[PDB]
RNA sequence: UCAGGGUUCGAUUCCGGAGAGGGAGCCUGAGAAACGGCUACCACAUCCAAGGAAGGCAGCAGGCGCGCAAAUUACCCACUCCCGACCCGGGGAGGUAGUGACGAAAAAUAACAAUACAGGACUCUUUCGAGGCCCUGUAAUUGGAAUGAGUCCACUUUAAAUCCUUUAACGAGGAUCCAUUGGAGGGCAAGUCUGGUCGCAGCAGCCGCGGUAAUUCCAGCUCCAAUAGCGUAUAUUAAAGUU
């Protein structure tokens, strides 16, 4: 703590900037409920006990 | 105030009341994906008329037998029924429609009739071929993908008398690839 | 432990439900007229106002912040209200005596989450959104 | 390829003194048809003259060709002079609407309410 | 909105009533207590040469004020009808264009082959292994087609125009002819991934997160939901068998 703790937009004014690294555009439409489609009821790869959430980072 | 105009219109489909259900988001994926199918909304739209016939159905099942009004009302829904083949012709009674599914209906939309017919090497290939104008049902082009198409008219489907895909002249691109040997190898 | 089931009854059972009616408590509320009265708002869903200045409500015991409130004094009526500014650092683009349009807290009368005594926040600080100057998409305008 | 021209629900009116139809026109091609080549072919297939054929409101369906309107054939110019909207009739020259503005016409009006016996100032000074 | 019963709304385009700043009194007329008529009082307010004169947009546009809150001082009697001495005149009634994400219907934003890898059925091989039919990913150069958004000729449309429809001539390689709004502890679909802050800043409808190893804060990446829409405040209905 450094002069008035009770500072607005403290955390915020203080967050080293990140630059968005982004390129690829995303499909829209029908397309991207034809890849949803693809990436779980026929690209599918099955076992037993095993959890697989599509954002697992585990 | 006083204007020449109408106001009558209505929705044509309902939101499901459970928002975040995994069961019935992926049946309804599934059945998207299988129907190549933009929306869900497209889904909905098809479960709010079977809905609708099925209150019918039953809102003249519960009166008794050779009422006049059941009998004529009967016989028009299921007449209008088998019009667009999703009841067979020996069936035609009042008990079998509550036995209708949500892919009969899907079945017999023309993006599906297209590629079922074998106009179309996919689904998602008859879609862009019926919305660019490539499909004629007898005389008409359709420019729409849901078009429900009746019995009588399943012979006719084939493709538009001015278009590339039979008997058309060339689009822009066999147009420009072709002037490549006038104009862009030959002037340029 | 009764009630009267008979033919000709319909007088007693619509009186006693017309009566008892009144004893619950948002049919009470939305009928008498009291709080139509003391509700800040004329019953309207926003009011616009102005900053008296800013405050700093502290949070109740199991939580510790200062959240940052302002003192508004509403056009249409003259009341004075308690109303909240949330993001992280939207304090800084409200100055005193300017027009803010504030909104309701999402439970319809009643304090929100830890804060108290607080049942209104700022929604636009002068023409401009709240959520566009805290993405940059717009400015104040001096 | 070229147009062709069918007549529907044909009706002979002996009481405006004219023929009326509806027309449709078939086109497998490139345009819907100007209503100066319609009139050509109606001419030629009932045998009169191309000025006392009278057709309007042609629109095309989606998808292009066949494409469908209404049609009149006066007995006479006379007749046809007489009951023919004025505004069709401009349509080829037989008429001509003269006037201004419809603000001109009531500004001027209720100056001329103002003044009473001879009002020179508006029938000749504007 | 609703299983059955019910609950809430109806200033608002059709029928009926009432009013023309507030009251009051009348003329003409078949029909008025008429206000696009008259006469007074009250409240406002305009011009004056100060003697006098003139007023009623809750009609169509427009303006000030009020507010959280609602459009152009446009064109035309061509349609529908009304009035008249009348087949001919007139109509801010009405029709037409403009502003318009109130809200309702249709449905663009990528389709298809090759190669490379991956999976599955299969064939033999003791087995490895291999080939081969379908699909899906994925990257690369491709590879060729297909088309409407846009510019735009003529017709068509209409009172005259616009829009749509019909049509030429141009018009795509994905880096732009670039989809958003909310969220990822539970309710409730989706990450114990990486940096920053350290009971502060903030989040959080509710339970609850933050005190130096944060699944919830600030961001990056990834993922989930609906999608040309999505979030928020309030009124109200079902859930409420908590009337
Ligand atoms: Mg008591
Ligand atoms: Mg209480
Ligand atoms: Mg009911
Ligand atoms: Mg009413
Ligand atoms: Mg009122
Ligand atoms: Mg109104
Ligand atoms: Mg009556
Ligand atoms: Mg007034
Ligand atoms: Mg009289
Ligand atoms: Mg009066
Ligand atoms: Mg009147
Ligand atoms: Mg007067
Ligand atoms: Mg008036
Ligand atoms: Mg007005
Ligand atoms: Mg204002
Ligand atoms: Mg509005
Ligand atoms: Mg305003
Ligand atoms: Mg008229
Ligand atoms: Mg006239
Ligand atoms: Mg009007
Ligand atoms: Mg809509
Ligand atoms: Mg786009
Ligand atoms: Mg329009
Ligand atoms: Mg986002
Ligand atoms: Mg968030
Ligand atoms: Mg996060
Ligand atoms: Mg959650
Ligand atoms: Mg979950
Ligand atoms: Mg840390
Ligand atoms: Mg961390
Ligand atoms: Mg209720
Ligand atoms: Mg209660």
């Amino acid at each position: 703590v450094h002069g008035s703790l009770a500072r607005v937009g403290k955390v915020r004014g203080q967050t080293l900037k990140v630059a968005k690294q982004e390129k690829k555009k995303k499909r829209t439409g029908r397309a991207k409920r034809r890849m949803q489609y693809n990436r779980r009821f026929v690209n599918v790869v099955p076992t037993f006990g095993k959890k697989k959430g599509p954002n697992a980072n585990s | 105030m006083p204007v020449a105009r109408s106001w009558v219109c209505r929705k044509t489909y309902v939101t499901p009341r459970r928002p975040f259900e995994k069961s019935r988001l992926d049946q309804e994926l599934k059945l998207i994906g299988e129907y190549g199918l933009r929306n869900k909304r497209e889904v909905w739209r098809v479960k709010f008329t079977l809905a609708k016939i099925r209150k019918a159905a039953r809102e003249l099942l519960t009166l008794d037998e050779k009422d006049p009004r059941r009998l004529f009302e009967g016989n028009a829904l299921l007449r209008r029924l088998v019009r667009i083949g999703v009841l067979d012709e020996g069936k035609m009674k009042l008990d079998y429609i509550l036995g209708l599914k949500i892919e009969d209906f899907l079945e017999r939309r023309l993006q599906t009739q297209v590629f079922k017919l074998g106009l179309a090497k996919s689904i998602h290939h008859a879609r862009v071929l019926i919305r660019q104008r490539h499909i004629r049902v007898r005389k008409q082009v359709v420019n729409i993908p849901s078009f429900i198409v009746r019995l009588d008219s399943q012979k006719h489907i084939d493709f538009s008398l001015r278009s590339p895909y039979g008997g058309g002249r060339p689009g822009r691109v066999k147009r420009k690839n072709a002037k490549k040997g006038q104009g862009g190898a030959g002037a340029g | 432990m009764g009630k009267c089931r008979g033919l000709r009854t319909a007088r007693k059972l619509r009186s006693h439900r017309r009566d008892q009616k009144w004893h619950d408590k948002q049919y009470k509320k939305a009928h008498l007229g009291t709080a139509l009265k003391a509700n800040p708002f004329g019953g309207a869903s926003h009011a616009k106002g102005i900053v008296l200045e800013k405050v700093g409500v502290e949070a109740k015991q199991p939580n510790s912040a200062i959240r940052k409130c302002v003192r508004v004094q509403l056009i249409k009526n003259g009341k004075k209200i308690t109303a909240f500014v949330p993001n992280d650092g939207c304090l800084n683009f409200i100055e005193e005596n300017d027009e803010v349009l504030v909104a309701g807290f999402g439970r319809k009368g009643h304090a929100v989450g830890d804060i108290p005594g607080v049942r209104f926040k700022v929604v636009k600080v002068a023409n401009v959104s709240l959520l566009a100057l805290y993405k940059g998409k717009k400015e104040r305008p001096r | 390829d070229t147009v062709t021209i069918r007549t529907r629900k044909f009706m002979t009116n002996r009481l405006l003194q004219r023929k009326q139809m509806v027309i449709d026109v078939l086109h497998p091609g490139k345009a819907t048809v100007p209503k100066t080549e319609i009139q050509e072919k109606l001419a030629k297939m009932y045998k009169t003259t191309p000025d006392v054929i009278f057709v309007f409101g042609f629109r095309t369906h989606f998808g292009g060709g066949k494409t469908t309107g209404f049609g009149m054939i006066y007995d006479s110019l006379d007749y046809a002079k007489k009951n023919e909207p004025k505004h069709r009739l401009a349509r080829h020259g037989l008429y001509e609407k003269k006037k201004t503005s419809r603000k001109q016409r009531k500004e001027r009006k209720n100056r001329m309410k103002k003044v009473r016996g001879t009002a020179k100032a508006n029938v000749g000074a504007g």
